[PDB]
């Protein structure tokens, strides 16, 4: 999970 | 402020191609020559600008069976139905001329740009 | 030998969310309480371990209309249908609780953990 | 375009  | 799943994209097209390799929820038939292939609407949809444009006519949306021009090549019509569900493309010197025009035909502009650059380099 | 394009699976995603703004060719109607949710069947099986059980049973695989489980709040299937097709969670700590509780039973794995460990930091 |  990333902050996109 | 949402996060992101980095492989979800590629999970999903991976899980669809499953779907595909064992027919289910395949909802239509391409008539390539002799040779049938068996797809998702949506799918076909979302890769390709004249599948896109065949299953929004309000009369061939409901269609099963499509029958592409007798001059696309089933081979070439392969190679890029497996590209649809895999982003992998199986591009070979004997089959990128069919790859190409099956590619011009189907509206897919990334996989022409590929063989365009391909057949430059050669 | 194949080559690949990076963007393909995104680029499929992004065309199937479009399609479902739109509602082409969805084909189901998920029933949340009072609340209805128009869908692909074959991004829901994609996405969610219940919705491949379900439409892959025999009887299952031709109803239109499904009825989810009472105690799933209408917001956390909202917030869930959305990653499906965009790979982005809304997850705040107002919804939290009820996005992990309908993760769980929609089966969907990799939301499960994020949500476990975004309560453990708290 | 990349090699897998
Ligand atoms: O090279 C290409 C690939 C492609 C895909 C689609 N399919 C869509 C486009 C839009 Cl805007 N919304 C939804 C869909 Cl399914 C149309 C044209 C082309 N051209
Ligand atoms: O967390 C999850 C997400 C998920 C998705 C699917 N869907 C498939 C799985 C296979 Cl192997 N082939 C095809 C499909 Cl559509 C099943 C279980 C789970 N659990
Ligand atoms: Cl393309
Ligand atoms: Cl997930």
């Amino acid at each position: 999970w990333v902050i996109p | 402020s949402c996060i992101q799943f980095t492989r979800h994209a590629s999970d999903v097209l991976l899980n669809l191609n499953r779907l595909r390799s064992r027919d289910i929820l395949t909802d239509v038939v391409i008539v390539v020559s002799r040779e049938q292939f068996r797809a998702h609407k949506t799918v076909l949809m979302a890769c390709s600008g004249l599948f896109y444009s065949i299953f929004t006519d309000q009369l061939k949306c409901n269609l099963s069976v499509i029958n592409l021009d007798p001059e696309i090549n089933p081979e070439g019509f392969c190679i890029l139905l497996d590209f649809m569900y895999t982003s992998r493309l199986n591009l070979r010197e004997g089959n990128i001329m069919a790859v190409m025009a099956t590619a011009m035909y189907l509206q897919m502009e990334h996989v022409v740009d590929t063989c365009r650059k391909f057949i430059k380099a050669s």
